């Protein structure tokens, strides 16, 4: 039933197009994995090619990266706090490309005090104050970078400088 | 004023009986022990004093207190007096001369309005009655007699001259009292005489209300049996009603295929646990059920019973080998005697007790309960594997 | 009491579900497996199911699923799936307007009203703002549906027209549900209020304002639902509370919590089974049978995985609910009523049946709590009962406590 | 530190709040035709006589002389404060207890109808 | 309008259950100082070596701890004659005033107890007797005619010799300073667990904790249809037919319940 074809669509200059065809397979759609924390659940898709799409319908963990200190770790994604495209998502926790989650700090905790010697040589282990907030607080904010509708994955990256000041004023 | 507020009275009185009008305004105006309760609802100040409509009204009629001399001699003569109707029944069926020297109150007639019916008005006012006789509608502030015609203005009347005229407004009390204001007289038991019928019994039954005797031969116009339900007041002596309880629930059981094999198994179970919920009233240990001896067990079964029994629970016999063995079966478990280890469901209960005691056939049951005839043998079979096992564990 | 598990999935939580399968065919050699009674075949949706409903004709069911998005039909007198319609988008919500299967509306979450009758979709047409609940009411024939917007949109199947939304102080509406012995309405509101309108007029009656002394934590009210009589109303809390009201007046009679701390999805009267004192609250975790006077548990049904709806069958002791996993659990209840007619033999196999099992008469404290409510000092005691992250509690002695903090 | 001035401290601190509630307690009072229930000020009453048999207690027991440690004067008012609050009021308010909720229930929702 | 005296009357028994609480607080507050008067010596010896303990110390905080004695009991007295005054209790008004004008020393505020106490029992039996009256009355034990109240207050002091061994119990163990070595120098006539000179009301302390802790607790823009078009739309016209006869309920029972929801002198 969903279709990608603009033979629907008006033209440019107003005119009510009339159908030139029926719909084909080669412009279709498939409906949105609307995926959710969760026990993992993924759905494999069989796509054009002999290629496969994962579907991610229920994730609760994902390989989230802090950039700063160039380590990623796998943590448990605790939920969804903004979305730029609709409020709905976050209302309803649903894990989309470009959401603000929150994810646990344990493991990078664990990591900063191993590496650094300091609870969370004294210049490299500063971070940002907002950072060192976030982990007192015990969840980080951080930026889902996959698709996970697509490859079935999770993955993002820890919100740092610009992006956490502008994030932090919209919430 | 008083006329307006007693048709609306009479209204709600009359609303649901069966065409018996006239006579009862006589009983209700002159009878001694009748006493007319209303139920309001909250008065608006801003009204100036208009009646508002009466939601309930209930009748009660005061008895008891009858000596025993007199009970036994009508006893022995086998005479009833005119009123007390409860406390003659008791003692006839019973045998006791102790109940008929208690005093209690007969609901005569508790009626609610029939746009209103089902809203809880009629629990309230029961329950509201039960609490000024307990007692707790004590004075919170810190006489109502009237004077009669005396005799010396009898005889200075003249026949032509005389001026017949409504009693002065200023004598009269009030048409409405709080309860509060008039002293109840003191109770030992608060008494229903109806015929049974599902709503009826579920209304008393809610309202703390123990059945003690049914009427076996069903009344000729309604086709009901006479029921009558007792409730004992706090702080009163209350091991008579189990007693009495008890023995009622025995004579049920045992009347179920005589004469009630027409009730429908809900109805019947529900009456035998309306009875049982006196048992819980008392909190005492000394009336006690007494579960099953082993000696007791031989007698009733002998050791082929009781393996004919293991046999069916094993489906390795058929429904009707066991036909014999139902009746006794139903006779112990709703006697109570196989205690707690065996407890069984509402629907298995109907189905125990329509077999059992009702005699009726496994089909008719079906129907009744709105099952097929397999689930009714499947949950019959289920009952007697418990019964089975319950049997191997005594032994 | 015993609760009876006849379908779903009978692995713990951490195992997941689709590994077991495949681990099952390997144990196919297994004797149970041959002899396992599926009550319905093919009740599992693919991954996840939403909402399961039972034809008032009690001869069908329906429920919809994760992907592809679909519509499952199951005939009970063939024991199976008559079929599944695939749809464009996930659904939120629906109702069956017909006694049979063959008229339903459901809103999906796309903001989109969908049409189904026998053949297929009907029509399909979208609201101004997204929905999240949906009542269709038979007297006045006008289908209303909540949304995050706080007017009420109202659309009439016989005119086929959209008519003036009622319009609601507060901004969203989680629940909806008519009377139907009355005609009232609820809307759950986002913040603790519920609010009453009349379909005769367009007039708002009242509002109750939610008051939880136990906890003061904001919540929203998840859930409304009317019961038989018409002079009771129940209310689910986000915080995880249900109250029962007494229309005509103005408190709660009873206030039971479920423990978990999650949100009340879903709230149904037993009035038919039996008994009618009984009412059922669902959280996800766990879904509760208790009594509607005294608040005492009558019984409990605990899948493993999380609940997204629970259905009963009218007159039966059978429960079937929408879960997180592929199969969808029913669970069968003998004590509280008999079995439906179309599963007669099920009673004869209640032994072989898994024979399921305190979490539901307990309260239930998260560890953070525990420091706030100053019941650290009874940490090691008999009083509070240690499950997984947080600590277990008498309901009545956390009311105290947290009134005392 | 001396034992006697650890514990006279406690009393200074215990006697300078006693007072402090004292003080709210009379304003409150002062700021109050409206009767009362004459139980419930006698069991007011009787429970304030127990209150200054204890400090008459703590009073026998502060002087350095302590004539009377076992404080048998304060024993006694104490005693009969106590046994008219235990057996007489709580039985009678108990038969009462019906009745009185029944009218602060009542100001209550005309408090709530006023507002 | 009896609604308003129903009213006031609940307003002064509201009142009154305040007091009732704020009076057990002053209670919880002066239970440390029980507690701790308890642990004090009971001689004159051992009270003048607790002093040669620590003499300077000692002695201010002795005269502090006199200060805020006298200070606090004699506002009591002062609360108590208005307190007896306002609840007709003491009949003797200007009396009463003049009490409370004068400043009082601590052998009068003994006096002021005394009579105190006596007016109170002179009350007591009053209201005991007429309110245990009004209950028999209303509970039908007068068609009867289970002890009257203020009888039972009698032959409960009538038993003294039992209720002071229950105050003299030491439930909580409670050692008084330099108490050894009272006893061993026979200082202490009484004696020659029960402690005569240690008073416990633990259990009646606990047991006003208790309903104090119950009574709380019961107490408490038109694309993508985001605007709303009214336009008819076809396939959904006629889809469902109403019902013809309406909710089960009357109209005049659905007026009647939506007005109501969520709430000769003739009397």
């Amino acid at each position: 039933g969903i279709s990608r074809d603009s033979r629907h669509k008006r033209s440019a200059t107003g005119a009510k197009r009339a159908q030139f065809r029926k719909k084909r397979k080669f412009e279709l759609g498939r409906q949105p994995a609307n995926t959710k924390i969760g026990a993992k659940r993924i759905h494999s898709v069989r796509t054009r090619g002999g290629n496969k799409k994962y579907r991610a319908l229920r994730i609760e963990t994902g390989n989230f990266s802090w950039a700063s200190e160039g380590i990623s770790k796998k943590t448990r994604i605790a939920g969804v706090v903004y979305h730029p495209s609709n409020n709905e998502l976050v209302r309803t926790n649903t894990l989309t490309k470009a959401a603000i989650v929150q994810i646990d700090a344990t493991p990078f905790r664990q990591w900063f005090e191993a590496h650094y010697g300091q609870t969370l040589r004294a210049a490299s282990a500063k971070i940002e104050s907002s950072v060192e907030s976030q982990f007192s607080a015990g969840r980080l904010y951080a930026c889902i970078s996959s698709r996970p509708g697509q490859s079935g994955r999770c993955d993002g990256y820890i919100l740092e400088g610009e992006e956490l000041a502008f994030y932090l004023r919209r919430l | 004023v008083s006329e307006n507020f007693l048709e609306k009275m009479m209204a709600l009185y009359v609303s649901s009986h069966y065409k018996n009008s006239p006579n009862d305004l006589q009983l209700m105006s002159d009878a001694p022990a009748h006493k007319l309760f209303v139920l309001l609802p909250p008065i608006d100040p801003k009204d100036g004093g208009r009646i508002p409509d009466p939601l309930c009204v209930i009748q009660i009629a005061l008895e008891g207190e009858i000596s025993k001399e007199s009970v036994r001699n009508s006893l022995s003569r086998g005479q009833r007096a005119g009123g007390d109707l409860i406390p003659w029944l008791i003692s006839q069926q019973f045998q006791d001369e102790e109940f008929a020297s208690l005093s209690g109150a007969r609901i005569v007639r508790i009626a609610t309005n029939p746009e209103y019916a089902s809203m809880g008005y009629g629990s309230r006012a029961i329950e509201l009655l039960r609490d000024y006789f307990e007692g707790k509608f004590t004075d919170m502030s810190e006489d109502y007699s009237i004077k009669r015609v005396s005799d010396k203005e009898l005889a200075k009347t003249n026949l032509l001259k005389d001026d017949v005229k409504l009693r002065d407004a200023k004598t009269l009390p009030p048409l409405l009292l709080k309860l509060s204001e008039q002293p109840p007289h003191y109770l030992h038991y608060l008494g229903v005489s109806y015929g049974l019928t599902q709503s009826l019994h579920k209304f008393w039954k809610n309202n703390s209300f123990v059945p003690v005797y049914l009427r076996q031969t069903a009344n000729d116009l309604t086709g009901e049996h006479t029921c009558v339900m007792l409730n004992v007041l706090e702080g009163r002596e209350s091991n008579w009603l189990v007693e009495f309880a008890k023995d009622f629930r025995k004579r049920f059981l045992s009347l179920l295929s005589y004469d009630f094999h027409k009730f429908t198994a809900v109805q019947a179970l529900s009456v035998i646990e309306s009875s049982k919920k006196a048992q819980d009233l008392s909190d005492d240990e000394k009336h006690d059920n007494k579960e099953l001896t082993r000696t007791h067990l031989d007698d009733i079964f002998s050791p082929f019973d009781l393996k004919r029994l293991d046999s069916y629970s094993n489906n390795l016999l058929d429904y009707h080998v066991i036909g014999d063995m139902i009746p006794m079966l139903a006779l112990l478990y709703f006697g109570d005697k196989m205690g707690d280890s065996v407890k069984l469901s509402s629907v298995q209960s109907a189905i125990l007790l329509a077999i059992g005691l009702q005699r009726k056939n496994i089909d008719t049951i079906a129907k009744e309960l709105n099952l097929p005839s397999n689930q009714t043998i499947a949950m019959f079979a289920k009952i007697m594997r418990k019964m089975s096992q319950y049997f191997r564990q005594l032994l | 009491v015993s609760v009876y598990q006849v379908s779903g999935t009978n692995v713990s939580r951490s195992l997941p579900d689709w590994i077991a399968k495949k681990r099952k065919r390997q144990l196919k050699n297994d004797l149970e497996y041959q002899n396992r009674v599926e009550l319905i075949q093919d009740f599992e949706f693919s991954e996840a199911s939403n909402k399961i409903k039972v034809s008032r004709d009690g001869q069908y069911c329906m429920a919809t699923g994760t992907y592809k998005p679909q519509i499952h039909v199951y005939d009970f007198a063939n024991l199976s799936l008559k079929f599944d319609r695939h749809t464009d988008a996930e659904n939120v919500d629906f109702t069956i307007l017909s006694d049979d299967w063959t008229k339903s509306v459901h809103l999906q979450n796309d903001r989109s009203i969908q049409f189904q009758n026998k053949g297929g979709l009907h029509y399909t047409t979208r609201i101004p703002k997204f929905g999240r609940s949906l009542v269709y009411n038979k007297v006045n024939c006008d289908l209303y549906v909540g949304a995050s917007g706080n007017e009420l949109y109202r659309l009439n199947l016989e005119k086929g027209r959209f008519l003036n939304p009622f319009k609601l102080d507060t901004e969203g509406v989680n629940h909806v549900s008519i009377n139907e012995v009355n005609g009232l309405l609820a809307a759950g509101t986002e913040t603790n209020v519920v609010e009453f309108w009349d379909p005769r007029s367009r007039s708002r009656v009242s509002k109750l304002y939610l008051e939880n002394n136990i906890d003061n934590r904001p919540f929203q009210v998840t859930t409304t639902s009317f019961r038989n009589d018409g002079l009771t109303f129940a209310c689910g809390t986000s915080n995880g509370y249900s109250y029962i009201y007494d229309l005509r007046t103005s408190e709660p009679s009873i206030i039971k919590d479920q423990g978990y701390g999650f949100d009340i999805k879903k709230i149904i009267w037993l009035d038919n089974v039996g008994t009618e004192n009984k009412i059922v609250t669902c959280d996800k975790r766990i879904a509760k049978i208790w009594d509607r006077l005294d608040g005492k548990a009558y019984a409990s049904m605990e899948p493993s995985v999380d609940i997204n709806d629970i259905e009963h069958v009218p007159g039966t002791g059978m429960f079937f609910t929408a879960n997180e996993s592929i199969p969808m659990h029913t669970y069968y209840i003998p004590s509280l009523g008999p079995s439906p007619r179309w599963c007669s033999f099920l009673d004869s196999i209640t032994e072989e049946l898994e024979e399921k099992p305190v979490y539901s008469n307990y309260r239930f404290i998260t560890r953070d709590d525990v420091k706030k409510l100053n019941l650290t000092h009874l940490v090691g005691s008999r009083v509070l009962r240690a499950y997984m992250h947080g600590f277990f509690i008498n309901t009545e002695l956390y009311d105290k406590v947290s009134l005392i903090a | 530190m001396s034992e006697l001035n650890a514990l006279l401290k406690d009393i200074n601190g215990s006697l300078t709040a006693t007072s402090e509630s004292l003080e709210r307690l009379s304003g409150i009072y002062s700021n109050s035709p409206a009767e009362k229930v004459s139980l419930l000020s006698l069991k007011n009453g009787s429970m304030l006589g127990y209150i200054n048999s204890l400090l008459m207690l703590i009073g026998n027991r502060l002087d350095d002389e302590c004539k009377d440690p076992s404080a048998m004067d304060a024993r006694e008012r104490s005693i009969q404060h106590r046994v008219v609050l235990e057996r007489g009021v709580k039985p009678l308010e108990k038969k009462l207890a019906y009745q009185l909720d029944k009218l602060t229930r009542a100001y209550v929702k005309m408090e709530k109808e006023y507002k | 309008q009896s609604v308003q005296r129903d009213a006031s009357k609940g307003y002064s028994i509201l009142q009154q259950t305040k007091l009732f609480d704020n009076i057990i607080d002053l209670r919880i507050k002066l239970q440390k100082a029980v507690i701790a008067a308890n642990k004090l010596p009971l001689t004159t010896e051992s009270w003048e070596e607790a002093k040669m303990d620590d003499s300077e110390e000692t002695k201010r905080l002795l005269k502090e701890n006199e200060k805020l004695f006298n200070n606090l009991f004699n506002r009591l007295i002062n609360f108590r004659i208005k307190f007896q005054l306002g609840d007709h209790i003491t009949q003797n008004e200007e009396v009463a005033k003049h009490k409370l004008s004068k400043k009082r020393s601590l052998k009068e505020l003994y006096q002021e107890t005394n009579s105190l106490d006596s007016e109170l029992k002179e009350y007591r039996t009053a209201v005991l007797n007429k309110w245990s009256t009004k209950v028999s009355s209303a509970s039908g034990n007068a068609a009867l005619s289970n002890l009257p109240a203020d009888v039972q207050v009698e032959n409960q002091l009538s038993d003294m010799s039992r209720l002071m061994k229950r105050t003299k119990l030491n439930r909580r163990n409670i050692t008084p300073l330099y108490f050894q070595k009272d006893c061993a120098n026979g200082r202490l006539p009484e004696l020659i667990t029960e402690n005569p000179y240690v008073f416990d009301d633990e259990d009646f302390y606990r047991v006003l904790l208790n309903d104090l802790i119950d009574k709380k607790i019961s107490n408490a823009k038109a694309s993508k249809g985001r605007k709303l078009n009214y336009s008819v739309q076809d396939p959904i016209a006629n889809y469902e037919a109403p019902i013809t006869s309406g909710y089960k309920w009357s109209d005049d029972q659905i007026d009647e319940f939506f007005a109501g929801l969520l709430g000769i002198q003739i009397f």
